[PDB]
């Protein structure tokens, strides 16, 4: 029901926490290092010219075929 | 150690170059010239 | 038996040393009887040696399997010996042994060998139990660091405190390392390079990812404590307590929660830059090459055929479309050739 | 929604707008209990540390601080307004109201983009910047 | 133990010699970097409100919303019902 | 200077010579740092000799090394401080034992032989 | 010329002698959905084969 | 956001008010850290955390997790039924379902490890003998390890390299991981025999491998796993597949 | 005639690594098989989540297609029986074609007349005589009784077709379809895979 009804018993039980117990309560620190948290940067660096060369090389097929290549070779 | 020796050399070089650049900043030593060579003859002094 | 009954000029440690030399003698007799069992059994089911490398497990398996290989199926006693994966592997292999039966007198001889091997195993258990009981007197610091069963086992496998003292830490870490054949898995068996030290409760009471880092430290400190004890110094146990305190402090340091780390704000959405050999090279790498310049273009009104099914709209420009380019084919720039990093290269070199 | 600083009267709002000469003052007019305001405030809270070099975020309750309701037409549940050097920075979000963000933003990155665009455009003395994304639709499909 | 320093040459003994080798080779730029970090990381205004305002804001949120709190199920954003 | 169980304790001049030779062996990649590496070189007989510092707080952690040198016929002494041995070994951390090892056709032959002859003459 | 289900013009392809060693290419084209984070409309075929 | 506000208000009301007021934000830090630990299927335990605060945070995490799972499934059902929905909602739901699936998969792997193989060797023996009899009936000669002077070893290597390469063919903008993968492919193509030696060494000796990455492609009806393998192991695996 | 169209429920996930290693050693050198099965047992990661794929298979591996096809060949053997598998494939000297048989008599020697397996989807075409169908239905019903004629409630037919174009669920070919599915599902151990 009222969100603040499921936590009523725990809220009541919180009263037994001593004031010194309210002061240990460690600060939360991340566990991931300098590379995970703030990575330096990712450059783009376009594709090599060999990709275009091979794409245009795919083609200019042939003028003749060895009479040995069958329906599947 | 090797690391300590390299660190000492690096600190000495950095101190020397920093003092040299402060001297250049204060006119005591005229600003350095570009290190022109035969291969550098046309990148530094092309129009000349 | 006299020592245990009287456990309420002929000292105790002479008995201890004689017993510990008897342990290695027993181990040698155990390995020769294992040799005999393996040699005389590998004509019925010869593949088992390649499936169960442990000597005692092999002996128990040949005592249990015997000449009847129907006892690999619907047999609970194997589950007391082997892992389920290796049990199913040996069942699979025993389905296709290609090995003839054993003669009856051969079975009698092999059963006698198995029984004598088990007798020697029981004797080894009893003598190691006595050594473990006498730990506190015979090696106070080494027992302080790692229990009593672990210290007893490591010096029993090493051959006494004197033999263990002349051993480096990188080998004490490996006291009890079993072959541990991998059956399909990926050397995820926790025993590729682990021994009695790694399976000691002090190392096992850590997260599974710090356990090898803990085992190395424990082995080093155990080497130190064994060297301390080999001359019977620090009888009361100060050195062992200091080493254990150091080990526990280094273990707490590893599990100490990570420090509070600040969030880096975005710098600013907004100066002169140099130029030289590095700038020229980086500009040439990122420069728009003639082949890449020519793929940028596209003829007007000259409709190209849609090559490369997998992605329509992918089109070369004036590369080969017989449009307005040049007569000869364009050449690949060497500066655009893909290369690997410096760290990646050094890892590719350490791999060799 | 409660971690961000709150402005408790119109004078504090005016001083917060005036106190910044190098960061975009981002002010959320609305009620902390409103669902739309809480949705917007989660996003503003998640980016408040990331943009502290060029933006500051304040919250304002439009009942406890009612002076700007008629002035700024603060008659929507949530409203996000950008000021740069005592000047309201209009933004052409494509929603027909170039004066405010009167809805809840679902993305952490889109508000960072909007704040950075406002900052970069307003440094050049522009009263109206153009949002990098058109919000005339929701691209649901 | 009167030793010799490969940096200065003074007679530093056995134990404090090691620390000498950590201090005599300490980079002077480290001092400038640490002072720069102190000057840059301590002149920053707090992004979030202090604890006072967090407690107050949560209190007013509880007061202005009984859909999440209270025992009487009142309206969405009205006063105390 | 304090512990008498470190019996072959060298003098100052021999300490200088020995640390210098250890530095040269580290330069020639003939040095093995640490007690565990000294033990591993003992078991293979690939060691000319062994130097060990007499200042390990537990000293008996390096007295197995003399007993193994006796079994393998390897010269051994004690030096006065661990930090000097560590620095002589190219390691900022305190090294308590190092092993100068054999290498066929090396240029450090004569110095090693002389330091050995000096070493196996002070052992009493 | 462009007829036949293996496309008789594929006999003339430049790579015709280094494709004879590519076996099981349909299965790996189908399984490519588990390696690249994109849906391939021509998962069933291969233009060079 | 209502649950977090309620839990924070409840924990901060029991705060000793006048004696301490700077630790309001660390409570939120703990409340978010516990939720992140739940989302990562990582156990959450703070040493210095008092037991009542621990229990309140655990209750918050359980309530938020129940709502999170229910919202994930409801939204997935909405996406599947062709309902009109934003792109960002689909991406957030995909990220949510990835974590739910991987929690259910860690549980499945743990169950397999605890309960061992489910294949009860008798029927495993049946399957194996069936396969053995089939292969003997076909007179199938087992595939050998690739010989040193394997004639068309380089042809298979080139096929594997081109198969790996034909994923960046249209990706006009590269990436550091993609740049490294392309560099490895080019280095193996320019220097084929050393690459083949490395592949043979990996096949003979390598049994432990670096972790792979898992992503989910959303087909709006089911999630398709996509696995990112290390570029150095991909070359060996591609060659092995071709061979 | 009866067409069963199905797929092994979760083939990829329920592949034992140890059994896969032992099955692969029948085909390839043990080094290669050990390499592949070890490569399947790696750590799987998603942004903070890390587990170890100790049970299932990894589809993203390059050779995962080969492993899946071979493992599905094993299931094809389990379904067809060695005799029918050897008759469909024919003698190794002259292997059969796509769906051809050496002789007409060999084709009609078994209920299962056509069989195909896409990566994990099986299609089996049976042709039953008037007596074999009733014997199989009788065995299925003696195994699973159905006095209320409840077998039509769960039956699936393609709703894309009109009412008279799809399958008619009379009484006999519903029990026959259930019997065929039951008989095909029994020869697959549920531990390995299930339908």
């Amino acid at each position: 029901p009222k969100i603040q009804q499921q936590f009523s018993d725990l809220k009541r039980k919180l009263a037994e926490v001593t004031e010194e117990e309210w002061l240990s309560i460690p600060e939360v620190g991340d566990a991931r290092n300098k590379r995970q948290r703030n990575p330096r940067y990712e450059k783009l660096t376009p594709v090599p010219d060999s990709f275009f060369a091979k794409h245009l090389q795919t083609g200019e097929n042939h003028t003749s075929v060895d009479p040995r290549q069958t329906q599947f070779g | 150690t090797k690391k300590e020796q390299k660190k000492l050399r690096r600190q000495t070089r950095r101190e020397a170059q920093k003092e040299l650049q402060e001297k250049v900043r204060l006119g005591l030593m005229p600003p350095p010239e570009p290190k022109v060579r035969i291969s550098n003859l046309m990148r530094v002094l092309g129009t000349e | 038996k006299q020592a245990k009954a009287s456990e309420v000029a002929a000292p105790e440690y002479r008995v201890i040393v004689d017993a510990n030399n008897l342990t290695v003698e027993i181990e040698n007799e155990l390995n020769i009887i294992h040799k005999f069992i393996r040699d005389k059994y590998s004509k019925r089911f010869p593949e088992l040696e390649s499936l169960v490398p442990n000597a005692l497990d092999y002996i128990r398996t040949v005592k249990e399997l015997g000449n009847s290989l129907d006892k690999c199926k619907n047999n609970e006693n194997l589950q007391q010996i082997l892992t389920n994966a290796t049990i199913m592997v040996v069942s699979v292999t025993a389905s296709t042994t290609q090995g003839q039966q054993l003669s009856e007198e051969e079975l009698e001889r092999l059963e006698e060998a198995c029984d004598m091997a088990l007798e020697l195993n029981a004797s080894k258990h009893r003598i190691y139990e006595y050594v473990e009981s006498r730990m506190s007197f015979i090696a106070p610091n080494l027992s302080i660091i790692i229990g009593a069963s672990t210290a007893a086992k490591i010096m029993g496998v090493a051959g006494g405190l004197t033999n263990l003292s002349k051993m480096p830490a990188c080998n004490i870490m490996l006291l009890g390392a079993q072959r541990k054949t991998l059956s399909g898995f990926s050397s995820t068996s926790v025993l590729p390079h682990t021994g009695y030290i790694y399976h000691s409760d002090i190392v096992q009471s850590l997260p599974p990812d710090l356990r090898r880092k803990a085992a190395r430290l424990v082995a080093a400190k155990c080497t130190l404590a064994a060297r301390v004890d080999s001359f019977h110094e620090s009888t009361e146990g100060k050195v062992g307590y200091e080493l254990k305190d150091e080990i526990e402090r280094k273990f707490d340091k590893w599990q100490e929660p990570p420090p509070v780390k600040q969030v880096k704000p975005l710098p600013a959405p907004l100066r002169k830059k140099r130029g030289g050999r590095r700038y020229r090279k980086m500009k040439e790498r990122l420069g728009l090459t003639e082949i890449r310049k020519q793929a940028n273009r596209m003829s007007f009104g000259e409709i190209e055929e849609d090559a490369y099914q997998e992605d329509l709209g992918f089109s070369l420009g004036h590369l080969g479309k017989s449009g307005s380019g040049r007569v000869r084919q364009t050449q690949v720039n060497e500066a655009t050739k893909a290369r690997i990093s410096k760290t990646l290269q050094r890892t590719l070199q350490k791999q060799s | 929604s409660y971690m961000l600083p709150h402005l408790h009267n119109g004078w504090q709002v005016d001083q917060a707008i005036l106190s910044e000469e190098d960061r975009v003052v981002v002010i959320r007019f609305g009620h902390d209990w409103d669902p739309t305001c809480m949705k917007m405030d989660e996003v503003l809270y998640s980016i408040a540390e990331k943009v502290k070099n060029f933006a500051v975020i304040y919250l304002v309750d439009i009942t406890e601080v009612p002076d700007f309701n008629k002035m700024y037409e603060l008659y929507d549940p949530c409203t996000v307004m950008f000021f740069f050097r005592n000047k309201h920075i209009m933004i052409d979000l494509g929603t027909g109201n170039n004066n405010k963000i009167n809805w809840a933003m679902e993305d952490k990155q889109e508000m960072v983009d909007i704040i950075e665009t406002v900052y970069r455009g307003a440094r050049k003395g522009r009263g109206l910047v153009v949002s990098p994304k058109d919000y005339s639709t929701k691209y649901r499909y | 133990e009167y030793l010799v320093s490969p940096i200065t040459g003074e007679k530093i003994p056995a134990s404090k010699m090691q620390e000498h080798m950590r201090i005599g080779l300490l980079d002077p730029r480290w001092l400038e970097q640490r002072d720069r970090s102190i000057r840059e990381k301590q002149s920053d205004d707090e992004v979030y409100a202090p604890g006072l305002d967090i407690e107050s804001s949560l209190k007013q949120l509880a007061e202005r919303r009984t859909d999440i709190f209270g025992v009487e199920e009142t309206a969405i954003g009205k006063k105390i019902g | 200077d304090v512990n008498p169980k470190a019996y072959p304790l060298a003098d100052a001049h021999l300490t200088k010579k020995l640390l210098d030779l250890v530095q040269q062996s580290c330069n020639y990649k003939q040095l093995r740092k640490g007690a565990n590496e000294a033990t591993k070189t003992l078991n293979r007989g690939i060691s000319e000799f062994i130097v060990m510092a007499a200042d390990a707080e537990p000293l008996e952690i390096i007295l197995h090394l003399p007993l193994l040198c006796e079994d393998k016929n390897v010269p051994y002494v004690f030096v006065r401080s661990k930090q000097a041995l560590g620095r002589a070994c190219g390691v900022s951390r305190p090294v308590i034992a190092c092993s100068v090892t054999i290498k066929e056709g090396s240029q450090l032959k004569q110095q090693i032989q002389s330091i050995q002859q000096s070493i196996e003459r002070l052992l009493v | 010329w462009d007829r036949g289900i293996p496309r008789i013009n594929t006999l003339f392809q430049k790579d015709r002698h280094t494709l004879a060693y590519d076996k099981g290419w349909r299965v790996r084209t189908d399984f490519k959905q588990y390696q690249v984070l994109k849906q391939n409309p021509f998962w069933w075929t291969h233009q060079r084969h | 956001l209502e649950l977090r506000a309620a839990v924070m208000h409840d924990i901060l009301d029991m705060m000793p008010e006048g004696i301490k007021q700077n630790k309001a934000r660390t409570i939120l830090q703990h409340l978010s850290e516990a939720w992140r630990c739940w989302k990562a299927n990582i156990p959450w335990k703070v040493p210095g955390l008092p037991t009542p605060i621990e229990n309140m945070i655990l209750r918050y995490v359980k309530a938020k997790a129940d709502w999170w799972t229910n919202t994930a499934h409801y939204n997935r059902e909405r996406i599947r039924r062709g309902a009109t929905v934003d792109k960002t909602v689909c991406k957030k739901n995909l990220g949510r379902l990835t974590r739910l699936y991987l929690k259910a998969e860690q549980e499945r792997q743990h169950n397999y490890l605890k309960d061992g193989p489910y294949i009860t060797a008798e029927e495993a023996v049946a399957v194996y003998t069936t396969t053995v009899h089939w292969l003997e009936s076909r007179r199938f000669s087992p595939i050998p390890f690739p010989p040193l002077s394997y004639k068309h070893d380089t042809k298979l290597l080139i096929l594997a390299l081109e198969r790996l390469k034909e994923a960046y063919s249209v990706k006009s903008r590269l990436n550091q991981s993609q740049r490294e993968e392309l560099g490895l492919i080019e280095q193996a193509y320019d220097n084929p025999h050393e690459a083949l030696s490395r592949i043979k060494r990996h096949l003979l000796t390598q049994r432990a491998f670096k972790e792979v990455g898992i992503e989910f492609m959303d087909l709006y009806s089911h999630l398709v796993p996509v696995y990112d393998v290390e570029p150095l192991e991909k070359i060996t695996d591609a060659y092995l597949d071709q061979y | 005639n009866v067409m069963l169209e199905s797929r092994f429920e979760k083939m990829y996930e329920k592949i034992d690594l140890t059994l896969l290693n032992r099955l692969l050693r029948l085909i390839v050198d043990h080094n290669i098989a050990d390499y592949m099965t070890a490569k399947n047992n790696v750590v799987i990661n998603y942004k903070d989540m890390n587990h170890t794929n100790s049970y299932g298979i990894i589809r993203g591996l390059q050779f995962a297609s080969f492993i899946v096809q071979y493992y599905g060949l094993v299931m094809d053997l389990l379904v067809l029986g060695l005799h029918r598998a050897s008759e469909m494939a024919g003698p190794p000297q002259m292997p059969n074609d796509f769906l051809s048989f050496q002789d007409i008599a060999t084709e009609a020697a078994h209920p299962i007349r056509l069989f195909c397996r896409y990566i994990d989807r099986i299609h089996i075409f049976f042709r039953f005589t008037a007596d074999e169908a009733r014997d199989l239905i009788q065995r299925y019903l003696t195994e699973h009784p159905d006095p209320n004629n409840e077998n039509i409630v769960g039956y699936n037919n393609k709703k894309c077709w009109p009412r008279d174009a799809r399958m008619r669920l009379m009484k006999h070919d519903v029990n026959l379809g259930r019997a065929v599915f039951w008989d095909i599902k029994n020869r697959l151990p549920r531990s390995v895979t299930t339908v």
